[PDB]
DNA sequence: ATGAATGTGCAACAGCATGATCGCGGCAACGTGCAAAAGTCGTGCCAGC
RNA sequence: GCCGCGAUC
């Protein structure tokens, strides 16, 4: 719950979510229980405020 | 840029693109020369509906 | 706001972090203390702490005095970096960087013509490296783009033959540092050289106020097909000769030019060549080429000239002149309509002028480019003749 | 000085960079008076350099009276003007943008022929952003 | 005698024409003399770090009984030499020791001690040294410190112009400026009321500290007027006389002296009846009474019947007032002066403007104005006072910064404590109104006299002032808690913060920048830089044009010539040839006493306000044969004008016509023909010339050339030397002559050339000898000469047979025209050595080794690299061909089956390891030169490292070895000497080695005295010998304590040549310059009658218009010289006899018109004379000095000596048709320089490159590759030309569309060449960050 | 003759002062103890050679 | 992501 997160602003690295539960293309707009970060190109990070 | 965007936040107004500056700052045509002639179809195009 | 990077996995905190985390940094403290039922004082000078720090993020130089970073200088607000200047100047509003773009020092090319400019072969292959890969591609050369590029990196023969049918005639714009008015970027016709200058056509000197003492020039590539076609038939050097000031033509002789049509044209009271009675034009520069007369002697030359009073024809008149050898044989270059009695003169920086603006007015501009073009070759070529040296 | 002339061109570009040429006549009967410029005793603007490449805004009268020389609206160039100066004409009444009379923009006519071109000026040309250039591009150069 | 031997290679043509007095001084001397008044032990404190340990220590505790007294101090020696150090990339320094110790005195005991530790020195911080050129070594580079010339310390007064009300009231404010501590203002309002504005608050009475300074309104009102007595006996009310007071005035009433009248009512106000008055003693006489109703009374009667009295001062009176006085028994009343023709109304008005008149009130009312905290309590108001001025140590007035508020003040004493007293306020007060009231005038700013000069040894004491006081503060609380066990060291001697400040000062300032290194020439005019800039300074906005104007006082001391052009020029200086600073730190010029009407050879030095008093003659003034000037009227300087003065009134002389310049325009020929601006331009431009391959000394220069290139530094000047013993291409070895020698050890002097070494801009440093073998060296000659030196004369560019017309266009504008035989001798081109690092550094995973075997890289890659892993020396690299092998370890714990499968496949790593190899960068070519491994403590060296460590060791013993051969060739003569005297076996003795056993004992004193002895020194030079071999064995060979991240760095250099090319910048020396147009084929330059084709052709039209006449009397003068080198070639050609040649020497050194040159050939010998006609058959290379030198006859005479012509111009024929030209051409030869901006390095091309995360446009900038950036007034430009679609194309798709750069690129490729747009990158970062405001802005459908 | 409203003048605060290139260095802000879970390590297991 | 310093037109 940072400055820099990930559960808000979208995901850091690729379309690979944190802790590595969801991280491929099979999965779009999908929530990880573990965490909060959705599945994005990475390009959203210039967009959610 | 201080003043003039508060007394255009209180205000509550629009730019309309009219000018040359503001089109250059969006990317769009510049209402001159080659461009002039594009701004005349899309100004007939939105008086028609 | 990305973090500034630094050696080390260690992050450095930019100046817009910093605001922030301040904010918050307080934010958690005062609703922590709202729960606690502090004194009313302390509560109170926490409030006003959020309130300055917010100011501060928002703002940073109003209402008291400005927050520093490590080193003693203000730490940059949401309103001292809106884009570039406070305002817009960098980043947007005509302050884009942009690519397809070359910079190099710019000489003198005399041989060029008025819309030509010496482009390296160096900066071209990387100003069109796109094209350069569609013209392989197209051809059947490198069937993969992996091997256009690597091709291109090896720079072949056939690399260097395609980039010059890729050239042909795609014009480029060349600018100056400050660009002052709206000749100061003109479009020219690239023919590429084997060097590492930018050869500029002397005329357009005066309309880019350059002279090649380590001036550099910007080369950028109009690459769509309007873009072009905006570059050709709006930004031609040929196309902008009369300034957009005062109707003077700014494109006019300078210089060496000068110096020899003002040296061609003169007349000596005693030289090789007096009274001499010779066929037209033709014959004086034969007498001259020989040395059996002076550039500055005085003769008299059978002309003809050309006149346009009647509705858009030409009437011949022949006549036998008193002149020189160098204005008999400067007339050889002006085009058909134009009276004698504008190279009976001095041609001083002035008459020149003066010369090509009634070419311009009364033939066209096609007939008044030929003119200058021809006008500095010849200038050239006599002030080099003439060997007019500055002594003690 | 040059920083000096630079503010003051951006201010001009920024003042008269919407202005584009979007009619062809407003059909104003408004004109300026137009006398060469004098200055004492010595002639320092003649008035052939003034008109060049205007519109007259009313027919042009000869000394002689009930004499029309040039029709009205109609463009000023090199044969006007030697026609004009044989004869003894003073003052020419002639258009120009301060009465163009149009709306967001400036008629063709009213605004003279371009510098940059022989015949007169076609529309859409920003002639807001040429004026304040050609007016800022001296200035480096003025002594102050 | 007259000349030495390297003047004997060459002599000058001096022309002369002025004898000299003083020659050049040291010509660096202000940075090694600061630095060794910083550095030097001072008996007294002086100045240097001895001054700062006076000022802070001792220090004691508060009353803990504990004090720290200090002894003397020292500097140890430095562990790296210079070379050493900027080879490996630390800062060149020395410990620094202190003797100090502990003393504990008795608490029981008043002024007793119990305990006195005396402990040993302590290690505290590291102080850069200076090198003998002038520079500190720091992390590997030059970092030379430009002085600084900031405001001098004192009182400044200032009539603002005159125009800050528009009222047309002049406004004159004083100013207090101290070296360190609070400013003090004094203001005049338009209202005419004192204010002060302390440390630059709110404007503030000048009462309130006045009457602070515990003054009573009565006393201030004393002090600061002349008070008068109104005596009121009998109802008389009689008045007092001074005649001298009344000047102005109007008389209300008829004025009688003695009962007789004097002056009437409303007479005669002239001088006469004054004097009249004057004359006759009066005395006290009675006057009308209403004119005391305008008085104001200073004094307070006190009332004798009650204690009520009037004590309302600053008050005018009443008629009622009258009869209460009278009453009261007021015979006599006081009350000020009241006059106002020259004073006027002060001081009062502004304690009626305020009405605090108590010592409290004041400090409480000016603690609350600068600071509005918390009110102080009679105490915070006192200490804020004490500390603000008067205090000890918060604030300090320099010594210079006293002296010269005593000399504004027209004080006797010179001397005085550095803090300002009450007195002294009142005093400045005081002549502040003295200015107002007339008398008095304001001072100018720029004087040199009131601007400071202020070297690096003075800011390194203030640095280390501010770390001192530091770790004072620091150490004061040890001693309050510190136990009789604490030691010096345990006691937070705390050297990091001193460490810390001046590493800070040395490394980041403003005024410590990286030096120039083209030419020798460069660094000599950066090291004696005056910079206005700085801490102290002021911002280059901040400068007005009275800063940047040439004040007349700028004649002998700051150069008016060098100056940087656009924006820093009159902000940054450089010193006169003569110039040196004050003891106090003001800039002074040597100048010749002059007594009667002969002007003596005695030199003293003027500083800036001294000069403005004295005479001052011409240095181009003619003398006669005893020193007599030869005309009655001589052109002077009185005080800042000059003019015609009398031969008797004339005080003193000019020393030299080059005191004016710096030394950057001293080396341009026929100054005084060239332009200033030109001229300018010309001094800045020799600054940039690169050294060449060869160096070429100058035709025509003006003998200034040996003192820029000795000086320097560059060269290597023999300290000693007598015959040169053995000459190397790297090492020159001398064996001194025996009338001068340190008895002892004998010995010779050995110097170590530097080969080919990267400089700070990237250029080569190079020296190559000049004596070949035997040849004797005296004191202070030139051995090796650096880069672009010949024969220690500075030679930055190379002789070019210039002829100037315009040739084809080709050199239109500025444009040079250059021939092909140029770039065929090798002219011009130049040697850059470039740098490229790199470091082997542990990492998470393990240890980052370098090998030559790197995975994935095929042979091809391989073939130039070593066993170890690095490209091998000598080898020709260019492109990206790989350098240096290192791998990155990746981490992996996890053996997949496919992973298992790939290392039983391959390698055991399976290609695990990743490969940061160093790669040659684009654009960089040119054969390598050196590796420079260095490896960390423990681990194991490199296989060429123990390569480097050998030829160490073996130029060591090589070096060493000489001396060891000399002192025991001295030992075996005299024991050979020892055994001839008796026992003498001839030959035979020689023959058997040990003397044939010492020759057995011969003579018992002998055996016992002379061979024992013999073999006494014999066993402990060997020994001496072994011990100083070993320990430079040891200390040579050692592993390095690397930084701790750091395991073992590598470091490789390239060499590239750049030939001289089309775009190539070209530039003279006097203001011309131009690029390259065409390298022309030698059959196409013009040619003379000898078919002599010409080097480089100029554009005539550039000299009328620039007022370059330097440039064709330097083409004149070079052809001149050019024709008598040639005249001499063509001689030693035939080979003729030498009194022929000799002869013709000593008749073209001797012609000039009254030239100081005295040269003769008679008392040279036969072989000197061929060694100099041999040395310069290339030119006669005469020297013009700057603003006396040759005349138009003078190189007339020249001309025609070598049988050329007189005008200086010559038929030139055509190279391509061959066709005479109509007009003679001017054909010479002058000194071109190529200067440092090449085109190989100013070209740039981008295509798609790499964009930044925000904005998401292309980055900017060369070695980036960049973009050119599309400006304000290109965009301008562009709406202008009507050209929308290029707008478009260069606003969306060229730098913020993310999606239309692929797209566009996509069509490109395809041929499609559709715009396709879309939306910048840089209006949605605006959208979003005034969104991040309290500002929605959103896009309306 | 005096009070109040108004207009004028003076002082403090805010914004702003050319364009494009090239080359070198130096460079910031914890703790706490237990549940609760999760990961880990020493140990015993069956399946392949 | 700059800050200083120097340089070119
Ligand atoms: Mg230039
Ligand atoms: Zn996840
Ligand atoms: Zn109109």
């Amino acid at each position: 719950d940072g400055l820099f997160c990930a559960r808000i602003f979208g995901p850091v690295k690729d379309y690979e979510c944190l802790c590595g539960k969801y991280k491929r293309l099979k999965h779009r707009g999908v929530i990880c229980e573990k965490c909060g970060v959705e599945v994005t190109q990475t390009k959203v990070r210039r967009e959610r405020m | 840029t201080t003043r003039v965007l508060t007394e255009a936040a209180v205000a509550g107004k629009r730019d309309e693109l009219r000018g040359l500056k503001e089109n250059v700052i969006v990317g769009r045509l510049i209402p001159a020369g080659t461009g002039y002639a594009y701004h005349q179809d899309r100004m007939r195009r939105r008086a028609a509906g | 706001r990305p973090l500034v990077p630094l050696d080390g996995g260690r992050f450095a905190t930019s100046d817009l972090n910093d605001l922030y985390r301040r904010v918050i940094n307080r934010n958690n403290r005062l609703k922590r203390l709202l729960d606690l039922a502090a004194p009313d004082i302390i509560v109170r000078n926490e409030k006003r702490m959020l309130q300055e720090a917010v100011d501060a993020l928002l703002d940073n130089g109003r209402r008291g005095r400005a927050i520093t970073g490590s080193n003693k200088r203000p730490l940059k607000s949401l309103a001292d970096m809106i884009k570039g200047k406070q305002g817009r100047f960098r980043q947007n509003l005509l302050g884009k960087r942009v690519d397809y773009s070359g910079r190099s020092v710019i000489t003198v090319g005399p041989y060029l013509r008025l819309h030509q400019c010496g482009l390296p072969k160096k900066m071209a292959l990387e100003l069109f490296k796109p094209f350069i890969y569609g013209k392989l591609e197209l051809r059947g050369l490198a069937t993969t783009i992996k091997a256009a590029k690597k091709m291109v990196e090896r720079e072949e023969a056939v690399v260097w033959d395609i980039l010059d049918e890729v050239i042909r005639e795609h014009p480029v714009l060349l600018n100056r540092a400050p660009t002052l008015h709206r000749l100061g970027i003109q479009a020219f016709e690239p023919v590429l050289i084997e060097g590492k200058a930018i050869q500029l056509h002397p005329l357009v000197c005066a309309a880019y106020n350059a002279d090649f003492d380590g001036d550099q020039m910007a080369v950028h590539v109009p690459l769509t097909l309007e873009a072009q076609l905006e570059a050709r038939a709006l930004m031609m050097s040929t196309n902008n000769i009369l300034s957009p000031a005062n109707g003077e033509p700014i494109i006019v002789p300078s210089q060496d030019v000068v110096l020899g049509l003002y040296y061609m044209t003169r007349d000596c009271v005693n030289a090789k060549g007096e009274g001499m009675v010779l066929t037209g034009p033709k014959e004086a520069e034969r007498l001259y080429r020989s040395g059996l007369a002076s550039l500055h002697a005085r003769v008299k030359v059978r002309i003809t000239e050309y006149e346009k009073d009647a509705n858009g024809e030409l009437v011949a008149k022949t006549s036998l002149k008193d002149t020189t050898v160098g204005r008999a044989i400067l007339w050889m270059i002006v085009p058909k309509g134009l009276p004698y009695s504008i190279v009976n003169q001095a041609l001083g920086k002035k008459a020149i002028s003066k010369m090509l603006n009634t070419c311009y007015r009364i033939l066209g501009l096609k007939p008044t480019v030929i003119f200058a073009d021809q006008i500095m070759y010849t200038g050239f070529a006599y002030a080099a003749r003439s060997g007019a040296s500055v002594g003690i | 000085k040059t920083a000096n002339s630079g503010y003051l061109t951006r201010r001009l570009v920024d003042v008269a960079q919407d202005l584009v040429v979007t009619e062809d006549d407003c059909g104003t009967h408004e004109g300026i008076m137009m006398t060469p410029v004098i200055e004492g005793g010595d002639v320092k603007e003649p008035l052939r350099d003034r008109v060049l490449g205007r519109v007259t805004a009313e027919d042009v009268l000869k000394p002689g009276t009930a004499d029309i020389l040039v029709p009205r609206n109609t463009l000023l160039h090199e044969q006007w003007c030697d026609l004009l100066e044989e004869n003894s004409v003073d003052a020419v009444k002639v258009r120009s943008v301060v009465s163009c009379d149009t709306d967001f923009g400036v008629c063709a006519h009213c605004y003279g022929r371009d510098l940059a071109r022989g015949h007169i000026i076609n529309k859409g040309e920003a002639i807001g952003v040429i004026a304040a250039q050609s007016i800022g591009e001296p200035g480096t150069q003025l002594t102050m | 005698m007259v000349y030495s031997y390297t003047e004997k290679k060459r002599i000058r043509k001096d022309f002369g024409k002025r004898p000299q007095v003083l020659d050049v001084p040291y010509l660096l001397s202000i940075q090694l003399d600061s630095f060794q008044k910083f550095i030097e032990q001072d008996p007294e404190g002086q100045y240097g770090l001895e001054a700062a340990f006076r000022s802070v220590f001792p220090i004691q505790s508060y009353s803990g009984n504990s004090e720290l007294q200090y002894v003397s101090y020292r500097l140890g020696e430095p562990v790296f030499d210079v070379q050493e150090c900027q080879i490996r990339g630390v800062t060149y320094s020395a410990p620094l020791r202190v003797k100090l110790r502990l003393v504990i005195y008795e608490r029981e005991a008043p002024e007793g001690t119990v305990k006195d530790i005396k402990e040993q020195e302590v290690y505290m911080g590291e102080i850069p040294l200076m090198t003998d050129n002038g520079t500190f070594v720091i992390n590997g580079t030059e970092r030379v410190i430009v002085s600084q010339l900031h405001r001098s310390p004192g009182v400044f007064f200032d009539s603002d112009k005159g125009k800050t009300h528009s009222s047309g009231k002049v406004l004159y404010n004083a100013r207090i400026i101290p070296y360190r501590g609070s400013w003090l203002d004094f203001e005049f309002d338009p209202k005419d009321n004192l204010f002060v504005r302390i440390d630059r608050r709110r404007k503030l009475p000048a009462t309130i500290i006045l009457r602070a300074l515990n003054y009573t309104t009565e006393q201030i009102l004393d002090l600061f007027f002349e008070k008068v007595i109104f005596e009121i006996r009998d109802n008389k009310l009689q008045m007092e006389l001074v005649p001298e007071r009344l000047r102005g005035e109007t008389a209300s009433f008829d004025i009688e002296a003695n009962g007789k009248v004097y002056v009437e009512k409303g007479r005669r106000i002239t001088a006469r009846h004054i004097r009249q008055l004057e004359k006759d003693d009066v005395k006290l006489i009675e006057v009308p009474v209403e004119y005391i109703a305008g008085k104001v009374v200073a004094k307070d009667y006190i009332d004798e019947s009650t204690g009520e009295l009037i004590c309302a001062a600053n008050m005018e009176l009443s008629l009622d007032l009258l009869a209460k006085l009278s009453q009261s028994g007021h015979k006599r009343i006081e009350t000020l002066f009241t006059n106002d023709l020259d004073h006027g109304p002060y001081i009062s008005e502004t304690l009626r403007v305020d009405p605090t008149n108590d010592r409290l009130s004041a400090l409480v009312e000016i603690y609350r104005m600068m600071r509005p905290g918390e009110p102080p309590t009679r105490e915070a108001a006192e200490s804020l006072f004490e500390n603000l001025f008067f205090s000890e140590d918060r604030y300090d007035l320099s010594a210079v910064g006293r002296m010269k508020f005593n000399r504004s003040l027209l004080r006797e004493e010179i001397e005085g404590s550095g803090i300002l007293s009450k007195d002294d306020i009142i005093d400045v007060m005081k002549k502040l109104i003295d200015i107002r009231n007339g008398k008095g005038e304001v001072d100018d700013i720029d004087h040199l006299g009131n601007r400071r000069i202020r070297s690096v040894g003075e800011m390194a004491e203030n640095q280390f002032r501010v770390g001192l006081v530091r770790v004072e503060r620091a150490v004061k609380e040890r001693l309050s808690l510190g136990d009789l066990d604490t030691l010096m060291p345990q006691d937070m001697i705390n050297a990091k913060p001193i460490s810390a400040a001046v590493k800070e000062f040395f490394g980041s300032s403003q005024l410590s920048q990286f030096m120039d290194q083209n030419n020798p020439l460069s660094e000599i005019t950066h090291k004696r830089r005056i910079s206005a800039l700085g801490p102290g300074g002021l911002t280059r906005e901040r400068a007005g044009f009275e800063v940047r104007d040439v004040h007349p006082t700028h004649y002998g001391r700051v150069c008016p010539i060098e100056t940087p052009e656009g924006p820093n020029i009159g902000l940054i200086n450089s010193l006169s040839v003569y110039a040196q600073t004050n003891e106090y730190g003001f800039l002074e010029t040597p100048y010749r006493k002059v007594t009667d009407g002969v002007v003596t050879d005695e030199i003293h030095y003027l500083s800036a306000i001294e000069e403005g008093n004295y005479v001052i003659a011409q240095a181009n003034s003619n003398l006669d044969e005893e020193g007599h000037f030869v005309e009655d009227l001589v052109t002077c300087r009185s005080k800042g004008e000059s003019s015609l003065f009398s031969r008797d009134q004339v005080d003193y002389m000019d020393v030299s016509t080059q005191q004016v310049v710096s030394v950057g325009a001293s080396l341009i020929p026929f100054l005084e023909h060239d332009d200033a601006n030109r001229a300018l331009m010309g001094a800045n431009m020799q600054r940039q010339a690169v050294p060449t391959l060869r160096a070429d000394k100058p035709l025509v220069g003006t003998g200034m050339e040996r003192a820029v290139a000795v000086d320097s530094g560059v060269t290597a000047v023999a300290k000693r030397g007598g015959v040169v013993q053995y000459v190397d291409a790297s090492r020159i070895v001398i064996k001194v002559n025996e009338d001068e020698m340190y008895p002892g050890e004998a010995g010779i002097d050995i110097y170590n050339l530097t080969k080919y070494t990267r400089s700070n801009q990237n250029t080569c440093i190079n020296q190559m000898p000049c004596v070949s073998l035997g040849e004797p060296v005296e004191r202070g000659d030139v051995l090796a000469d650096g880069p672009s030196t010949d024969l220690g004369e500075l030679a930055l560019g190379q002789n070019m047979r210039v002829a100037f017309m315009p040739w084809n266009g080709y050199n239109f504008e500025d444009s040079i025209l250059v021939s092909e035989r140029v770039v065929q001798e090798d002219r011009f081109t130049t040697i850059h050595i470039q740098e490229l690092a790199c470091v082997s550094r542990d990492t998470k995973l393990g240890p980052e080794e370098i090998t030559a075997d790197i995975p994935n890289v095929g042979e091809a890659a391989l073939s130039k690299l070593d066993e170890s892993g690095i490209v091998y020396i000598g080898a020709e690299v260019t492109g990206g061909d790989i350098l240096v092998g290192k791998v990155t370890p990746k981490g992996e714990t996890q053996l997949t089956p496919e992973e298992k499968l790939l290392r039983a496949i391959f390698g055991e790593k399976a290609s695990d390891v990743k490969d940061s190899s160093l790669r040659v960068p684009n654009g960089v070519s040119g054969t390598v030169i050196d590796v420079q491994v260095f490896t960390r403590d423990g681990v194991e060296k490199d296989k060429r490292a123990l390569e480097i460590e050998e030829m160490q060791l073996k130029q060591a013993k090589k070096d060493l070895s000489e001396e060891l051969q000399i002192l025991e060739a001295g030992l075996f003569s005299r024991i050979r000497a020892v055994l001839v005297a008796g026992g003498v076996e001839a030959e035979k003795l020689d023959k058997l080695p040990r003397d044939r056993w010492l020759e057995l004992g011969l003579t018992d004193e002998e055996k016992q005295n002379q061979l024992e002895q013999l073999a006494e020194q014999y066993d402990e030079l060997k020994h001496e010998f072994e011990k100083k071999l070993e320990a430079k064995r040891r200390k040579i060979t050692q592993g390095d304590d690397l930084a701790p991240g750091v395991l073992k760095i590598v470091k490789v250099y390239l060499a590239v040549k750049r030939r001289i090319q089309p775009g190539d910048k070209m530039a003279g020396r006097h203001g011309n310059k131009g690029v390259i147009s065409k390298i022309n084929p030698i059959e196409d330059m013009p040619y003379d009658e000898n078919g002599t084709p010409v080097d480089i052709v100029l554009n005539p039209l550039g000299v009328p218009s620039r007022m370059n006449i330097g440039q064709i009397l330097e083409t004149h003068l070079g052809m001149a010289a050019k024709g008598i080198g040639d005249k001499i070639n063509a001689m030693l050609k035939q080979q003729q006899e030498v009194a022929k040649l000799r002869e013709f020497i000593q008749r073209a050194y001797d012609l000039g018109a009254d030239v100081r040159q005295k040269v003769d050939l008679s008392t040279f010998s036969d072989e000197e004379v061929m060694r100099l006609a041999e040395n310069l058959r290339k030119g006669m290379p005469i020297a013009t000095p700057v603003f006396d030198g040759a005349k138009e006859a003078e190189i007339k005479e020249l001309l025609k000596l070598g049988d050329l012509p007189t005008s200086g111009q010559i038929r030139l024929y055509d190279g391509r048709t061959g066709e005479q030209f109509e007009r003679p051409v001017t054909v010479g030869y002058m000194y071109m320089l190529k200067l440092n901006h090449l085109v190989d390095d100013k070209m740039h091309a981008r295509s798609t490159g790499s964009y930044s995360l925000v904005t998401q446009q292309p980055l900017g900038g060369k070695a980036q590759f960049g973009g050119q950036r599309f400006g304000e007034m290109e965009v301008w430009a562009l709406e202008a030309y009507g050209a929308a679609y290029t707008l478009q194309e260069m606003l969306t798709v060229k730098s913020d569309d993310v999606n239309g750069r692929t797209k566009m690129y996509k069509n490109i490729v395809d041929g499609n060449h559709q715009m396709e747009p879309g939306m910048p990158e840089s209006f949605n970062v605006l959208l979003k960050e005034i969104r991040s405001l309290g500002i929605n802005i959103e896009l309306e459908d």
